[PDB]
């Protein structure tokens, strides 16, 4: 297979490893912190996929600094990667042109 | 199985301090955290903090005054809460529980009666209690034991070591001149005694004592 | 800490028939409200979870209700060994807090 | 190193400064109007986050004109330099390809 | 302005005993409230930050607890030294504000 292609899959296997332990982090970083949402894995991880896709619903946040480095983390992870396959459909795109151009 | 293990009890002084216990089995997950939870005889609960044990990292109720200090150790299961400088507003039984990390207290331990007092230790008289010879009999008949002079709470009373379980009534110990005092209670159909034996077994924790007696009829 | 308010403390309903208690919460938490029983020297025992989802091990005449600040604890057709006291719990905000607790009697 | 790669980099540097800056101006322009939040420096550094990534946990906002330019100035700076990175990915990956394709 | 509400305004216990200052704020701050100390004649000093986050050079038996709208100020041990005029303060949103102020009394 292309790079571009291993790349992406590669990126989909690294987010999601990051959603589940930033999940996990999360809750550890936030149980303390007086009036936390972030505190139970189930909704931590679901609180994840939000954070990465930035959906933008705003039903959960962190309070403390740890949670928001955690947070950080997801953001860059999640817009990173989805960015990647964006890359990955581009180089297919003008690798084809360039076939149907004879180039 | 039982899942959380507690010391039944603990006697402590004034000033001193007591490390609690609680021994956990059936599924560990790395995402278990176990609370602690303390309890005023008629009072109701009250959550003092938690650990995750995986982490040794400790949360604690801020509302009230930092008695309790959580540990554990990975490899034993167990969750250790340190209680320190205690006074008599420390005396109460204290649970631990278990949480999966979805904010809900699944199972719990038994709890541990702490009691903070200068007094000692006394394990309990158990003295039978049957029927004087001129007292009349229904279809049913009662019998009971009398647990006497022992500090500190509690006591578990049992009959047949809990083989018999309906008909048992146990009253609330009264303490008076510093030990404590009550007489469980116990009724079968009077046609299965003495004919079939009925025994009373007394555990008392803080003694590490447990003796028993049967309830033989008089002369 | 999010205030529980279980109002009435006691309850005092005739044999088989339905009791409900009711667990307010000081401010808006979903469903994230915990049911559990207690009888008198036996330690609490988790009745119902998230408002309303039934535990292995509980009669079928237990039930929960409500979302947000109103929750509600039914029994259908109560009966003598219900007689306990009774403790709602959340888990929406940190710290975890607990109900006062509400006595049943027959 | 090539251009793609030094631009990458260049982008988060010029990132961090504005999530810096950004959060400094937005406190000075916020403090003064009523019922405002972003009028500490920390918050106010978290909000810069929040609001380059667009994460959308929507709990902290400007209410002032000048705030709500620093905060374009903000999201502008964030999709454009995420942007960025997504683009550099897709140069190496095309490259990589003509590569791989003998070309 | 948020309303900061303390009640009462006087607090009486007895020596060594733990006391209680609340502070009531007319929305919800999170954490953003803070504790000050005046004695008769001197200056504010801060003992308590974001509701309980601990100053070098202030007693262990000074804490606080709370977020959203409720807050406390407590001392474990009340002594001598400790009567004083008491205040929270809010940094949530613009203005800053504070509270009326309780005084301690032993
Ligand atoms: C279809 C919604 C895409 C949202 N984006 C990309 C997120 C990729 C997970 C947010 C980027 C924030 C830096 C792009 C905004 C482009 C205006
Ligand atoms: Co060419």
């Amino acid at each position: 297979s292309a790079l571009h292609w291993r790349a992406a899959g590669a990126a989909t296997v690294l987010l999601v490893i990051v959603l589940l332990a930033g999940s996990y982090l999360a809750v550890l970083a936030e149980r303390g912190a007086p009036g936390a949402q972030l505190i139970t894995y189930p909704r931590a991880l679901w609180w994840s996929v939000e954070t990465a896709t930035t959906v933008g619903y705003g039903d959960l946040y962190p309070v403390t600094l740890w949670g928001r480095c955690v947070a950080v983390v997801v953001m860059v992870a999640g817009i990173t990667s989805f960015g990647l396959v964006t890359a990955a459909l581009a180089t297919w795109f003008v690798g084809r042109e360039q076939e149907r151009r004879g180039h | 199985q039982v899942q959380l293990q507690q010391p039944g009890a603990e006697l402590v002084k004034p000033g001193a301090s007591v490390k609690l216990s609680c021994k956990a089995s059936g599924y560990t997950f790395t995402s278990d955290w176990i609370h602690w939870v303390k309890q005023r005889p008629g009072h109701g609960l009250e959550w003092i903090g938690e650990i995750i044990p995986s982490y040794g990292r400790a949360n604690y109720n801020e509302k009230i005054q930092k008695k309790a200090t959580l540990t554990a150790d990975k490899s034993s299961s167990t969750a250790f809460m340190q209680l320190s400088s205690l006074t008599s507003e420390d005396s109460a039984v204290y649970y631990c529980a278990r949480e999966r990390g979805d904010g809900y207290f699944a199972v719990w331990g038994a709890g541990t009666t702490v009691t903070v007092s200068s007094a000692k230790t006394t394990p309990p008289s158990v003295y039978p209690l049957a029927p004087g010879s001129a007292a009349q009999t229904n279809s049913m008949v009662t019998l009971g034991c009398l647990v006497k002079g022992y500090f500190p709470e509690p006591v578990t009373v049992t009959w047949n070591s809990g083989s018999l379980s309906s008909g048992v009534h146990t009253f609330p110990a009264v303490l008076q001149s510093d030990l404590y005092t009550l007489s469980s209670s116990v009724t079968v159909p009077s046609s299965s005694w003495p004919s079939e034996t009925v025994t009373c077994n007394v555990a008392h924790p803080a003694s590490s004592t447990k003796v028993d007696k049967k309830i033989v009829p008089r002369d | 800490d999010i205030l529980l308010t279980q109002s009435p403390a006691i309850l005092s309903v005739s044999p088989g028939e339905r009791v409900s208690f009711s667990c307010r919460a000081s401010q808006s938490i979903g469903t994230d409200i915990h049911w559990y029983q207690q009888r008198t020297n036996g330690s609490p025992r988790l009745l119902i979870k998230y408002a309303s989802e039934s535990i292995s091990g509980i009669p079928s005449r237990f039930s929960g209700s409500g979302s947000g600040t109103d929750f509600t604890l039914s029994i259908n057709s109560v009966e003598s060994e219900d007689i306990a006291n009774y403790y709602c719990q959340q888990s929406n905000r940190w710290p975890f807090t607990f109900g006062s607790g509400t006595k049943l009697e027959i």
